[PDB]
């Protein structure tokens, strides 16, 4: 991600199939995070869907998402947007040591 | 070691170029020095800024200690918000009033140094000195004096300065062929205040897209 | 194209200077040094004109002109062969050394008597390497003022090598 | 990490997009970059294609864009010489 | 507004503070993004001038900040001069400073590939096989 | 370039690039000043390198003067 | 006047041949000359396969054509015009067509000097350029650059300018272009600004237009047609019209015709963004341009 390095990114051919976030992550362009004036609805490739890994939010992985996530208008100018599959497939340090940290 | 001294001189390499006084010394050490040499004396390119080389970390800057903190932009500085708040050691203003300044006022208005197509800013430069030299060149012309130099100087009014009459055995200035002063090429009676000698040319459009009107955007 | 400028007032600024010279020729570049232990001006400033026509002009309208600050302004404009000699004698003088050496060739500059060791030696300077090889040929080991004299190439290691030959034939050109 | 990260993207961005200069690129594998991009906009629009083939004075259009097609390779231009 | 931004940013990017310098390369990020294409690139030139010097900062803040500033204005500007200046240091002896381009290069190659071709300086000289087909004049 | 000369630095050596004697050995060697040369070290190479430093038709009235020269024509204006 | 490969040649009416009354070595930059043009036998511009446009001045007695003015970029010249004096027309190989214009600093140098001064003799060139000339000999050789004017993108490669006082009686004198692949298009200088405010306003509404389209449906999902929609492809307006270089002062109008086509519905629905005149206005001012200004 733009912010935590140690996120892992898809980078595949999206297909048809539209990503999902949780209304915790809602509003973030995938790439950058930025909340303002998004434009085209994120695509990723089939193989980060299948199963019950569709649901889940494509930006922190976890959550269970309901909305579409947007590439912003920034993004789809700097065509990131086209770069590939976002998603993030390691959990990341940060929610690494949150989660050991409470338990 | 046989690559590192299988390298041509640099004196062998300015010879391909033909723009040789760019090559420097370590382009001998370039990989691909042939090529490089094309590149970097290729026509519109622009060289690198030369601070690589040095561990200073781009700014270690003397220079830098003493550069002013920040100058409004004279258009902004009207906008009177510098009286209303105090940024050195409520403030309500007109809708009308701001827009007009970046619009009615400030369209035409353009900072007024840039920068050009090569300008590249090295640690030791500061534009601000050379933005008054620009303006400088501009007000300032042969002729006149200002009162401050003029003091110092020591002139009085309606006197010559000191040149004039080793400019009267020496001649005009080489570089001002067309310079009047009093007394000599010019009448002494147009001799005014400040002003001593002008001068005169002896030279004596729309490019296509004059506007011929300039109307802004209207807030209301 | 550039002159020198000497004896300005500290309180002298650089738009003081370009307003002044501007009124005599178009000036292309000023160099007004500031100190920056002391964080004032030095007194000497360079105006870097568009060329020495100008230039020269200015040396001459402009020196001894202009009164800044009740002190004047001034404007003033901006290799050889040498031969070691050992075991001279006492009684050579440096005049005598200029007659000896002058049938041999053209001095650019007076010998130079030192010494080492009691040994008297000194330093010639030919403006030619030729006339500074005819020196030698006939003065080296030599009885002059019934004391032999040797006369060799000063160090620079000693002059008189190839390129050495190459280009003082230039500079002689 | 963040450095290793960029490593990463460089495999993947290498990858896709073929050519990148990592650090050290020889002049032959960017040169032959050079070469195929150029060749393969001239070829690409219509209009540049359209453009080479009359300059070139060709009897057919396909035949400029296949060539440069072929010129994308080394190997073309002694295929030339053995004609 | 971008005109009286360039004086703003004049002291922010000449700032010492890599934290400055930092934040005020996101500025040109975004301003340089939505103002492309405007006209100002002779405004756009300035910041970038002022950018150029900054590329070899390091830090990853800094080096990913500097980077998509300068991908804004390859936007803002078009790539010719943003290449004239990658060109002019693309590859070097340093082993450094070709290492940091390489990076802007690479980004460029990503974001335009047909947009650079006609900026390639590339002559008969300057490679063996050139492209026979661009001297081609009707 | 100068009487093989010993010099203790680098920033020195670039340095002697602007310098008055070595201008002088340029200038009197014939390889003329400023900032061309710059990166010399050799007095050779200098030399090629400042030898790499250093048609028009005024029609006679006999219509074969298309080959000739402005001065020479002006030379047959002095003639005629 | 004529262009060898690298050299200028100014041939004169000779008999039994032609002879050559004048030649101009090029800078070295220039390896060939496409084409070129002059303005009123004054001055010329010339063009390059590499590199760009380089303007010329005739110097008589001097027997010389001067480059005055270098250009900015390396852009491939196929045909090259003069709409002014101080400004240039020019297209690429690839498809860009451009607008250059020397800088008023230098002409205020051409206007108050004579050209014999430039080669050899006194002209004073600002303490700026003198150290672009030592600092970068390579691109400011020419001393001066121009200043990108205009720029566009027509997919087409252009064979020939013509520059019209007027098309049809019409004020605004155009520039009229044919291509290879063939087209042929018109540039209208706009006069005043409200014109190019409200033309920059329209093209920016049918820009992002495909966008509001699907902001709107998107809405009315939460509540409750693709992204392309309006533009049934995907690429921007700016972005394709910026392409190899960004579109400067150009607005294109082939966009807010588009507009004339879209149903009363959806054009109500795109003008409600502007708080000023109403769609009907909008098509005025449309349709304005090829009735009044051709
Ligand atoms: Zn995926
Ligand atoms: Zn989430
Ligand atoms: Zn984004
Ligand atoms: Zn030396």
């Amino acid at each position: 991600s733009r912010h935590q390095f140690d996120l892992i990114m898809c980078l595949k051919q999206p297909g048809v199939q539209t990503g999902l976030l949780c209304e915790k992550c809602d509003g973030k362009c995938p790439i950058c995070d930025s909340y303002v004036r998004p434009k085209r609805k994120v695509r990723v490739c089939e193989n980060c869907s299948f199963g019950k890994q569709a649901k889940n939010c494509i930006i922190c992985n976890l959550n269970v998402g309901v909305n579409d996530a947007f590439y912003c208008w920034e993004c789809c100018r700097l065509g990131k947007d086209k770069d590939g599959c976002p998603r993030i497939l390691n959990l990341g340090s940060n929610r690494l040591d949150r989660h050991f940290e409470k338990k | 070691k046989r690559r590192k001294t299988e390298k041509p001189s640099l004196s062998q390499l300015k010879s391909q170029v033909p723009y040789p006084q760019i090559i420097e010394w370590y382009d001998c050490d370039a990989r691909y020095p042939g090529l490089l040499a094309s590149i970097k004396c290729t026509k519109n390119v622009i060289p690198v800024p030369s601070h690589w080389q040095s561990k200073k970390e781009y700014l270690s800057g003397r220079s830098l200690l003493g550069k002013r903190p920040f100058e409004l932009p004279d258009i902004i500085k009207k906008t009177n918000i510098e009286q209303m708040r105090s940024t050195l050691p409520a403030l309500d203003l007109d809708y009308k009033k701001l827009h007009d300044v970046f619009f009615k006022i400030g369209a035409n208005w353009k900072p007024d140094h840039l920068l050009c197509f090569g300008d590249v800013y090295y640690e030791n430069r500061n534009l601000f000195e050379e933005t008054n030299w620009k303006r400088m060149v501009d007000h300032k012309r042969p002729g006149r004096i200002s009162q401050e130099l003029r003091a110092i100087m020591n002139l009085p009014e309606g006197q010559l300065p000191p040149w004039c009459m080793k400019m009267k055995d020496i001649g005009l200035p080489t570089g001002y062929p067309d310079l009047k002063i009093a007394g000599l090429n010019w009448d002494i009676t147009n001799l005014k205040g400040d002003v001593y000698g002008k001068i005169i040319p002896n030279h004596h459009r729309n490019y296509f897209g004059a506007l011929i009107s300039f109307e802004t955007p209207e807030f209301e | 194209n550039t002159v020198y400028v000497g004896n300005i007032d500290p309180r002298i600024t650089k738009e003081q200077l370009y307003e002044l010279f501007i009124q005599i020729n178009p000036v292309l570049r000023i160099k007004y040094p500031k100190d920056k232990v002391l964080q004032a001006y030095q007194g000497y400033a360079f105006i870097e004109f568009y060329n020495q026509g100008d230039a020269q002009y200015a040396i001459k309208i402009m020196n001894n002109t202009v009164r800044l600050y009740d002190r004047l302004i001034k404007v003033r404009q901006v290799p050889i062969a040498k031969l070691f000699i050992k075991n001279l004698a006492d009684s050579i003088d440096s005049d005598q050394l200029v007659k000896i050496f002058n049938k041999f060739g053209k001095l650019i500059r007076e010998p130079e008597i030192f010494y080492l060791s009691k040994l008297k030696c000194a330093y010639v300077y030919f403006e030619d390497f030729e006339k500074a090889d005819l020196a030698i040929k006939s003065l080296n080991n030599q009885l002059v003022a019934n004391n032999r004299i040797t006369v060799d190439y000063a160090f620079k290691n000693g002059k008189g090598n190839a390129k050495y030959g190459d280009d003082v034939d230039r500079l002689l050109n | 990490a963040e450095k290793q990260r960029q490593l990463k993207l460089q495999k993947i961005y290498k990858q896709k997009y073929i050519g990148l200069g990592d650090e050290s690129t020889t002049r032959e594998q960017w040169q032959r970059n050079v070469r195929n991009d150029t060749l393969n906009t001239l070829q690409g629009h219509s209009a540049s294609l359209e453009y080479v083939s009359l300059s070139r004075g060709d009897l057919s259009i396909r035949d400029t864009r296949i060539h440069l097609l072929k010129s994308m390779s080394p190997g073309y231009k002694a295929y030339l010489r053995e004609e | 507004y971008i005109y009286f931004i360039t004086p703003l940013l004049e002291d922010a990017l000449t700032d010492r503070d890599l934290v400055h310098r930092q934040t005020a390369s996101n500025v040109i990020t975004h301003l340089a993004l939505n103002c492309s294409g405007t006209g100002h690139e002779d405004a756009f030139i300035h910041l970038m001038n002022l950018l150029i010097p900054n590329i070899f900062e390091t830090s990853p803040h800094a080096i990913m900040r500097i980077l998509e500033g300068l991908e804004a204005l390859s936007q803002a500007l078009g790539p010719g001069l943003f290449m004239n200046y990658i060109w002019a240091g693309l590859f070097h002896p340093a082993k450094n400073v070709r290492k940091a381009f390489w990076r802007v290069y690479n980004n460029m190659y990503v974001m335009y590939q047909d947009a650079m071709v006609p900026f390639y300086p590339v002559t008969p000289d300057n490679n063996e096989e050139y492209i026979e087909e661009l001297d081609l004049v009707l | 370039i100068c009487s093989n000369k010993v010099y203790n630095g680098r920033r020195t050596f670039e340095r002697h690039f602007n310098e008055e004697r070595h201008i002088y050995h340029l200038r009197c060697l014939g390889i003329e000043p400023s900032s061309v040369f710059k990166g010399i070290t050799k007095i050779k190479e200098a030399q090629e390198l400042w030898k790499n430093m250093q048609e028009l038709e005024l029609e006679e009235e006999d219509e074969e003067g298309n080959v000739m020269s402005k001065k020479v024509y002006d030379e047959l204006k002095k003639q005629g | 006047l004529t262009a060898m490969g690298s050299t200028i040649v100014l041939y004169g009416l000779g008999k039994k041949q032609l002879l050559r009354r004048s030649v101009t070595q090029t800078p070295v930059s220039i390896t060939k000359i496409v084409s070129m043009h002059q303005w009123n036998y004054e001055r010329l511009a010339v063009g390059d396969i590499h590199e760009s446009v380089t303007l010329f001045i005739w110097d008589p007695a001097g027997n010389v054509f001067i480059p005055y003015v270098d250009d900015s970029v390396k852009r491939h010249v196929t045909v090259l015009k003069f709409l002014d004096e101080a400004t240039v027309i020019g297209a690429d190989r690839y498809g860009n067509a451009w607008t250059l214009r020397s800088p008023p600093e230098c002409e205020k140098i051409m206007s108050n000097h004579d050209p014999s001064e430039l080669s050899n003799g006194a002209i004073k060139y600002p303490l700026d350029v003198i150290t672009l000339q030592q600092k970068l000999p390579n691109t400011y050789d020419c001393k001066f650059k121009f200043q990108l004017l205009n720029h566009f993108f027509v997919n087409d490669i252009i064979t020939d300018f013509h520059i019209l006082d007027s098309l049809s009686n019409s004020d605004r004198p155009g520039c009229i272009y044919m291509g290879l692949q063939g087209t042929v298009g018109c540039f209208i200088p706009l006069l005043s600004k409200g014109n190019v405010f409200m033309m920059g306003n329209i093209e920016n509404i049918m820009a992002e237009a495909d966008d509001t389209f699907y902001l709107d449906y998107e809405s009315r999902k939460k509540n409750n047609i693709c992204e392309g929609s309006c533009s049934i492809l995907g690429r921007d307006h700016q972005e394709y019209r910026s392409y190899y270089a960004p579109v400067r002062k150009v607005i294109d109008g082939d966009l807010c015709e588009n507009f004339l086509r879209l149903s009363l519905n959806e054009q109500e629905f795109l003008a409600k963004n502007l708080k000023s005149v109403q769609v009907e206005d909008i098509i005025q001012t449309i349709n304005e341009v090829r009735t009044n200004y051709m």
